[PDB]
């Protein structure tokens, strides 16, 4: 009963455009494909702007002032987004190609470079209301006779310098008075320009080609004209000049060659700083911090992204999304980390709160179908095509264990058991469930039955029972724990894609090729529940389609389900451009989620394959912390949470309930009852109020007094509330007042409590614990120093 | 052996396996041009997957699971003349 | 859209905006036509009347 | 009572003074501090003469080797 | 200047 | 000691609850020894805190207030035998490791 | 000249040369 | 955190060592606050990883000596903390299992 | 082993300076044969492959990728492996 | 250099490394340690008493917290 909106996009940190550092110098934005993701480098923290485009982002700018940003598609199509409240505000075609667009640093004025035009518009005011038609053309100038390559804005917002492909870099006047002023076109470049920079006085122009060369430009006498006084050359052996970007203030020149390195240099005495390499894949893009201490690099290949601190010699950030999409993903048991797995085969491990690659792994030679924690959640386990299953520590992050059967079968699907201690793996051409045990790594024996491919398997967290399902049009429940050994088989209507499993253990959910979510009674085997997907799915005609997306058959079903922790939802996903989240007891939709609408993926809307890419999700999970559920797509990771909670659903209201009102039981030194009015009200801001406003005596007496009902939601916002307050010592003092008094009930009531009390493990253990860590080690290097006796 | 597989990889081994191919030895189409137009109007799936591309080529795995879509016209027709129409399966 | 307000009009020829949290009139209007509709957009950024 | 005009709170500096209470910032700085060294060592980017002065068994002269006879500090 | 322009040496020989 | 780990939590398991109670005054009898607990102290721990939990639910339900005395006592001196070893614990591992630091500016 | 002159609603409201020496690398040459 | 890093090692050491007497005040003053705990914290931690030598060969010096006990005798009372967290999380372990 | 029967094209001096100065020439066949794979892996994989497959891909070099950077490789290591 | 030999081998062991770190204990508090660094073969030594001393460390505390279920029966059974 919740409401989740996007909110970044993990996995992909770089698709293509140009990057730029905003005006502050501690924030980074980095355009992804379709979208564009912001990163807080000082506080170490990621976000994804909800808008998108129509097409993959061409180019895109902040301006000084940090309240606008510009977004131009391939197409030309514009959208301009107020960058503090993260809302868009128009939307406009250039109807052409815009290769770059900056802002003027006044930001009144910002210059499109259009093919071989060059265009200046005016800036709208974001202080006046919405406008109906904003963008007003200031003026546009036709002086290259080719596409111009990029721009440079003069610092004081009356000149930019262009260098288009016609070896030629010309400047203009940004007022039509100084026409006069500069109205120069420089040549002399044996190859295209790349970039026409401004000294910080701007008597000199430094001028850039792709094949290498830097000339340096004075007015001066021979009566007085721009001439080249100094040249200089990049004498790379083949790599030619991709990106180039200048700090007139400092006076730094950093330059991304195509064989994928780059080198900082120092004008006007051609200085190298340094030369370094990122690989073999072209350096894109390069970009420049405000104050010239952090410079940003961009591959497109390989979607890299780097910022380095050439000051220091140091990595800001150094993070790289898969090259191919995520087949797999799963959270750790405490949501604090999730895990991806690729097609290439490689394993990376992703921070939720940073949402930054701490780590990957290569080990497995082919894709990765599947991955999964255990219930302590230390280890890892994965199962690729390559024929093994592969167990890691994400303590040490070491592959301590394969396993790998005997005939190197391919395998599919995995699942762990709760005690970590047995393994089970499917295939989809040997029909046979492997089992291997962890602490030995044999072959325990082969679990058969199954007359088509396991297609998917699962653990019961609690009762340890194993549910298997195939193509073979059943569901099979293995006892494989005790004495003797049984299967018991329950037929379906169809082939079986996806089942989950329930947090309790006594049912389980499957999806089927006819598009049915059925739930059935472990213990009992019988049916008790069915869902309707077929309608709700939405599949695009595909471009090379010769048959209509109604008539289609292509993808009406859900090849990955899962369930909500709380146990009353589920969150289905396929083949296909939607995302449905069901109400497991009653069967109807709660919401419906576009996954994507570019309209480059194919399912948004003899010699040859016609293959292009399509929108399709690989796996979807809830979070642990019950407040978000990320889905596996082509694009990479997307994760949509609840956390903004700008809906006002009250809980028990009645009209003597007033936010006012509760302000005076606060004052009325009546803590108890306003903690449980501003519950009914169910407002955050209200709720830390009262939270924050209780002295430490009474919390005891507050705690004790608590309605059972409240005590839920009370638990689950103490764990959300302290993972990120600096109130540890006035957090835990709550955390063991209810505790104290009321863990007698939540014993009684595991479920219920389950995702609460967990969120509260995750605090006293990820930050907690670490405080004490570092606290006792000091008390104890303390006491040696004293107690030793000093060295002679 | 290898010495083998210099000789025995042929264009008509890989041309054996295309899909379009496939089925013709399946017997689902009379001629490799029907196939080719079923695979483009969207009849045949291999295994959970829909496939409207003939120059596919099925691996041996998933040789045995290559067969018609449930809602297909086709399979209407196959089951009617045998007089098994099961409108429940909806095919 | 969220909850959290509600606009009304009456024949009286005025708009108010009504925020039931604190359950009181935040914002009033008078409109020389007396506006028979009242919409939000799901989005809720723009109000139809 | 103008946070509330605006349905809003922020949190104090501190609730009380005995109470402990950590920086107004990411919880990953603590660990950066301490295990900075490491991370440096880590982060850092990976890396004749005309007369021969050649004897021993190479040229030949075993009798020498036989009889007994047979540049880290060029390198600081 | 540009129509778009804005608006001791100590010895090395040492003694050791 | 004699028993074995393998079967341990169940023996402990298949411990009736008056007899539970007769355990805990065991541990109280050890506890006035410290040498002996220290010399097993481990051991000790690990049962008790299993028959905690395995009866948890009784043992609340038992007032005898003498026995909460009983409970109190168990804790200081065992919060005290733990203390110790950690702080020993804690005592060499960062002088062994100052040690270390030291050779090494030495030798680099 | 060398700037575009549009009439259009959205707008319409309202050369020096410098190189290298060529010669004397001809000459060079 | 590099500036932070880039100063610790550069105070100086010699006899009186009179900035690490007055850092380490700093950090004791710092603790008194019970504001900014773990920065404070840490910052102590890098000094005997920087100068901890130092500290160690002239320990017997009374104004290095009494800073250091003045910064215990701080220390010693965040202690607290650690009973506190350390009873949640078993109270947790067991209400979670049983 | 096969001993080169013709006139060799190094002179002793050469020869010589090369003892002054298991096999990279080894190494580089198994970079085409890995090279020749990867092609071979993308062509057939692509042709019977249902969803879209995407083609596979001096100077001091930045690591790209790490197998975390505050981790210490001693405290990877289990007491038992020191 | 026979000590720290045979208390690195008991404190491998469980059962018996609560008799090694006390006698570690002691040298370390009656003998300058500048002393200590010197000698040939304590570093090597050295090397093995970390990670299994840091395996004691980690163990124990976590006993210490078993423990703290007694606060919840005399609190709980103190209602």
């Amino acid at each position: 009963k919740s409401d989740f909106k996007f909110s970044n996009l993990l996995g992909t940190v770089y698709r293509q455009g140009n990057i730029t550092f905003s005006d502050d110098g501690k924030q980074l934005l980095s355009p992804v494909g379709n979208r564009v993701s912001v990163f807080d480098l000082i506080n170490n923290k990621s976000f994804t702007f909800e808008y998108e485009h129509r097409k993959n982002i061409a180019a895109i700018d902040l301006n000084k002032q940090g309240t606008l940003l510009i977004s131009i598609d391939e197409d030309g199509r514009a959208i301009l987004v107020n960058f503090k409240a993260r809302n868009v505000l128009h939307h406009f075609n250039f109807k052409e190609k815009c290769s770059a667009v900056k802002f003027s640093p006044d930001g009144r004025l910002f210059a499109l470079a259009s093919g071989r035009f060059l265009q200046i518009w005016k800036t709208p005011d974001v202080n006046k209301d919405r406008q109906f038609a904003p963008f007003v053309r200031h003026r546009v100038h036709a002086g290259h006779f080719q596409d111009i390559t990029s721009l440079t804005w003069s610092q004081d917002s009356r000149f930019i310098l262009t260098t288009s492909k016609d070896l030629s870099a010309k400047i203009w006047s940004v007022d039509s008075e100084e026409k006069n002023l500069a109205a120069t076109t420089f040549n002399g470049h044996r190859d295209y320009v790349m970039g026409a920079f401004f000294s910080h006085d701007q008597e000199k122009i430094y001028t850039v080609s792709k094949d290498g060369a830097v000339f340096v430009w004075e007015f001066t006498k021979r009566k007085y004209s721009w001439r080249i006084t100094k040249k200089h050359f990049f004498y790379a052996n083949q790599a030619k000049v991709k990106c180039v970007t200048f700090h007139p203030a400092t006076r730094l020149l950093a330059v991304g060659f195509t064989s994928g390195e780059f080198r900082l240099y120092d004008l006007p005495d051609f200085t190298l700083i340094q030369q370094l390499s990122m690989g073999q894949n072209p350096v894109n893009t390069v970009s420049v911090n405000q104050t010239g201490e952090w410079l940003a690099f961009g591959s497109s290949k390989l979607g890299q992204l780097l910022v380095y601190e050439w000051q220091s010699e140091s990595y800001i950030l150094k993070q790289q999304g898969h090259f191919d999409s995520t087949n797999s993903l799963a959270y750790s048991p405490d949501g604090s980390r999730v895990v991806t797995a690729s097609e290439d085969g490689k394993i990376k491990v992703w921070d939720i709160t940073s949402g930054f690659c701490l780590a990957t792994f290569e080990e497995h030679t082919s894709s990765v179908t599947a991955v999964q924690f255990a219930k302590r959640g230390q280890v890892m386990f994965s199962s690729s095509l390559d024929g093994t299953v592969r167990a890691w520590d994400l303590i040490r992050y070491r592959n301590f264990r394969t396993f790998t059967g005997t005939e190197r079968i391919q395998f599919n699907c995995l699942a762990v058991d709760p005690s970590g201690e047995v393994v089970c793996a499917g295939s989809l051409d040997n029909f046979d469930i492997h089992v291997w045990s962890v602490q030995t790594g044999q072959l325990l024996d082969a679990l058969s039955g199954h007359e088509g491919p396991v297609s998917c398997l699962s653990f019961s967290q609690e009762n340890s029972v194993l549910a298997s399902a195939s193509w073979d049009k059943t569901i099979r429940i293995w006892s494989i724990f005790g004495r003797s050994q049984q299967v018991e088989p329950i037929e379906v209507y169809s082939d079986v894609l996806a089942l989950s499993m329930r947090p309790d253990g006594k049912e389980v959910a499957v999806s089927t090729l006819k598009g049915q979510i059925s739930i059935f009674n472990i213990e009992d085997a019988k049916q008790v529940g069915n869902i309707d997907c077929r309608k709700d799915i939405i599949s695009g005609r595909f471009n090379q389609d010769r048959f209509t997306a109604k008539n289609s058959e292509r993808s009406k079903f859900f090849t990955t389900i899962h369930y909500s922790f709380d146990g009353m939802a589920i969150v289905a996903g396929g083949n296909n451009n939607s995302i449905c989240l069901y109400d497991v007891p009653n069967e109807v939709l709660l919401k419906r989620f576009i996954v994507s609408r570019n309209m480059a993926l194919n399912g948004t809307l003899l010699s040859t394959r016609k293959m292009r890419p399509e929108v399709r999700v690989t796996s979807v999970q809830f979070s642990p912390t019950a407040n978000a559920f990320a889905a596996a797509s082509t694009e990479g990771l997307l994760i949509y949470s609840t956390n903004d909670t700008i809906l006002f659903d009250p809980f028990d209201l009645d009209v003597d309930v007033t936010p006012h009102s509760t302000v005076e039981a606060l004052r009325e030194k009546q803590f108890l009852n306003a903690l449980v009015m501003a519950f009914r009200l169910n407002e955050e801001y209200l709720i830390n109020k009262v939270y924050e406003a209780i002295p430490i005596k009474e919390i005891p007496l507050v705690a004790s007094n608590i309605p059972a009902i409240y005590l839920p939601r009370i638990l689950k916002f103490i764990g959300d509330f302290a993972i990120e307050s600096q109130h540890i010592e006035f957090n835990l003092i709550w955390i063991k007042a209810l505790l104290s008094a009321s863990g007698g009930y939540i014993n009684e009531h595991k479920y219920l409590f389950s995702t609460a009390m967990r969120s509260i493990q995750r605090f006293i253990v990820r930050v907690a614990k670490e405080v004490v860590n570092t606290t006792t080690d000091n008390k104890y290097t303390y006491r040696f120093l004293v107690s030793t006796d000093g060295s002679m | 052996k290898i010495s083998d597989l210099e000789n025995k990889v042929t264009v008509s081994a890989i041309c054996r396996r295309r899909l379009p191919v496939i089925m013709h030895r399946l017997k689902m189409a009379e001629t490799i041009q029907d196939a080719v137009k079923f695979i483009e109007q969207g009849h045949v799936r291999v295994g959970p997957n829909l496939i409207n591309d003939p120059a596919y080529l099925v691996t041996r795995n998933m040789e045995d699971y290559v067969t018609w879509v449930d809602n297909s016209k086709i399979k209407k027709t196959l089951l009617r003349y045998r007089n098994q129409i099961d409108d429940f399966d909806f095919s | 859209p969220e909850g959290r307000w509600i606009v009304s009009a009456s024949l009286d020829s005025t708009i108010r905006t009504w925020d039931l949290p604190t359950g009181g009139c935040i914002d009033g209007i008078i409109v020389d036509n007396v506006a028979t509709n009242v919409k939000f957009s799901p989005n809720g950024d723009l109000l139809a009347t | 009572l103008n946070d509330i005009d605006f349905n809003t709170y922020t949190s104090l500096e501190q609730i009380d003074k005995e109470l402990l209470t950590l920086s107004i910032g990411p919880r990953s700085k603590m660990n950066t501090l301490l295990h900075l060294d490491v991370i440096r060592k880590r982060s850092k980017p990976k890396e004749l003469p005309f007369f021969l002065q050649l004897s021993g068994e190479k040229v030949g002269d075993e009798a020498s080797v036989r009889e007994g006879i047979a540049h880290r500090r060029d390198q600081e | 200047v540009a129509p778009t322009a804005l608006k001791d040496d100590d010895d090395d020989v040492l003694l050791d | 000691l004699r028993i074995r780990m393998s079967q341990l939590e169940d023996a402990l398991m298949v411990m009736p609850f008056s007899y539970v109670l007769k355990f805990l005054k065991f541990i109280d009898t050890v506890m006035q020894n410290k040498t002996l607990l220290h010399s097993h102290l481990p051991l000790i721990c690990k049962n008790l805190f299993f028959i905690i939990k395995f009866n948890h639910k009784e043992l609340v339900s038992q007032k005898n207030e003498e026995l909460k005395l009983q409970i109190n006592r168990v804790k200081t001196e065992l919060r005290s035998a733990l203390k110790s070893t950690e702080d020993d614990l804690g005592f060499n591992v960062q002088g062994l490791k100052f040690v270390k630091q030291q050779w090494n500016l030495r030798h680099n | 000249s060398t700037r575009l002159k549009i009439v259009d609603p959205y707008g319409g409201s309202d050369e020096a040369f410098a190189g290298d020496d060529v010669v004397a690398e001809f000459q060079e040459e | 955190p590099a500036a932070v890093d880039l100063e610790i090692r550069s105070l100086n050491s010699f006899e009186p060592f009179d900035e690490i007497v007055w850092f380490i005040d700093a950090l004791t003053q710092g603790l008194k606050s019970n504001k900014n705990f773990e920065l404070y914290e840490t910052f102590m931690s890098l000094l005997f990883k920087a100068h901890g030598d130092v500290i160690h060969a002239n320990n017997k010096n009374q104004d290095i000596a009494s800073a250091l006990q003045n910064w215990e005798d701080v220390h010693k009372k965040e202690d607290r903390l650690d009973d506190l967290v350390k009873f949640c999380m078993g109270v947790a372990a067991f209400v979670t299992t049983a | 082993f096969e001993l080169s029967d013709v006139k060799s094209s190094k002179s002793l001096a050469e020869i010589y300076e090369d003892d002054y100065t298991l096999s990279e020439e080894l190494q580089k066949a198994h970079s085409e044969i890995s090279e020749l794979y990867a092609n071979l892996v993308y062509k057939l994989d692509v042709l019977s492959s249902v969803h879209f497959v995407p083609k596979p891909a001096e100077t001091p070099t930045i690591s790209m990728e790490d197998a975390p950077l505050y981790m210490s490789n001693a405290s990877s290591l289990a007491p038992q492996e020191i | 250099i026979l000590l720290m030999k045979r208390c690195r081998d008991w404190n491998t062991n469980a059962k018996t490394h609560t008799i090694a770190q006390r006698t570690i204990r002691c040298i370390l508090m009656h003998h300058n340690i500048a002393k200590l660094s010197e000698i040939p073969g304590m570093v090597k030594i050295v090397d093995a008493i970390i990670p299994y001393t840091q395996r004691h460390f980690t163990r124990v505390d976590n006993l210490v917290e078993q423990s703290y279920i007694l606060d919840y029966a005399l609190v709980e059974m103190d209602k």
